[PDB]
């Protein structure tokens, strides 16, 4: 399985592509992706003045 | 093919041979394993208890 | 086990994934981690000016 700890004051978004349903979670849950959920993995700005 | 389990002894008779020996796994809440059904092909991600 | 002896005036924050529960609990008690719970680590700022 692939299980994600979402922290506390995060949320973590998945797609079953097999149900065809979206869902998104906040809080310190514990996530795990059903075998065609995938993750929201999002880019962020980051570094010393920004990127 | 079909599996047989239970705390037992078993004797294969002269039709049938031994495949494979089907060890189990421990899973507790919020742990599992991804399982494909090749008879339907559907995949199950069985979480919870031992499977 | 886990556990850790918080200090009198400080407070520590677990959730329990396996029960998807937090909880949080200030002072001088004994906190014991279930199977399946986790601390809330902080990252803060300290060093000379500031880090």
């Amino acid at each position: 399985v692939v299980s994600y700890r979402v922290p506390h004051n995060a949320a973590v978004q998945v797609y079953d592509y097999r149900a065809k349903r979206a869902r998104v979670v906040f809080g310190p849950e514990l996530v795990t992706l059903d075998p065609e959920e995938q993750f929201t993995v999002l880019s962020l700005s980051a570094g010393r003045p920004k990127r | 093919c079909w599996l047989i389990r239970g705390p037992l002894e078993y004797v294969p008779s002269a039709k049938v041979e031994v495949v494979e020996e089907r060890q189990a796994i421990p899973l507790d809440q919020n742990e599992g394993i991804y399982v494909q059904d090749v008879k339907t092909g559907k995949v199950r991600a069985v979480i919870g208890s031992t499977y």
